């Protein structure tokens, strides 16, 4: 099937018509989203099939056909992109400053951007378009709104 | 069963829509790999 980098919907026909559950980066042959958008199983791409390769629940990430490829980090100080592909909808950009998430393990970025469900996967790019991590693992604040983190793995 | 197609390239916009503020949270993360808010 179509293996161009690229931003990928991820889609199933297994509920009412076709739904889209998220989003995913192909990079360098490689199938890069997060874990809870396909629980790691295996995919199809046109007439081919691709298999899960690598993930981990925590990180809430998985890779298919290869290890993950995406090492880009965000550099604590520019805008970012988040290249957002809504369902039924265009791929469109937002520019957005991160916020930071605060943990006993470090810090990461965050994003205070707020895309339906199905738009988990998409990515969060630098100004070189550089992916610096995926959207759609993060938190409910009171304000009702969302505050995704910046959600990127290790590049062996 | 899922299935993938493709939506774009990944490229930066030049003159995209700016939106959002920079909120500084403090968090955890569990084993299932969902985050909470810590107060
Ligand atoms: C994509 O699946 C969505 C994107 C956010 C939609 N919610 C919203 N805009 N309020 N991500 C999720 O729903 C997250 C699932 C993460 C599961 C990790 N084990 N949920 C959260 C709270 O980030």
């Amino acid at each position: 099937g179509e293996t161009t980098d690229g931003v990928y919907r991820v889609m199933t026909r297994r509920l009412l018509g076709s739904t889209q559950v998220g989003v995913g980066v192909m990079q360098e042959g490689v199938f890069h989203t997060m874990w809870h958008v396909t629980k790691g199983a295996a995919l199809r791409s046109g007439e081919g099939r691709l298999d899960p390769y690598w993930g981990d629940v925590k990180q809430d990430l998985v890779s298919y056909c290869g290890p993950w490829k995406l090492d880009a980090a965000w550099d604590g100080l520019s805008e970012v992109q988040l290249l957002a592909v809504p369902p039924g909808e265009r791929a469109k950009n937002i520019q957005t400053l991160p916020g930071i998430f605060k943990t006993k393990d470090g810090d990461i970025g965050a994003v205070a951007l707020d895309y339906p469900a199905g738009t988990s996967g998409s990515p969060i790019l630098d100004k070189s378009g550089r992916v610096i991590g995926l959207y759609g693992n993060g938190v409910v604040i009171k304000n009702g709104s969302y505050v995704s983190a910046i959600t990127q793995g290790k590049r062996e | 069963d899922m299935y993938i197609e493709r939506a774009g390239d990944i490229t930066w916009e030049k003159d995209a829509e700016v939106t959002g503020n920079s909120p500084r949270l403090d968090v955890a993360l569990d084993e299932s790999g969902d985050f909470s808010l810590v107060e």
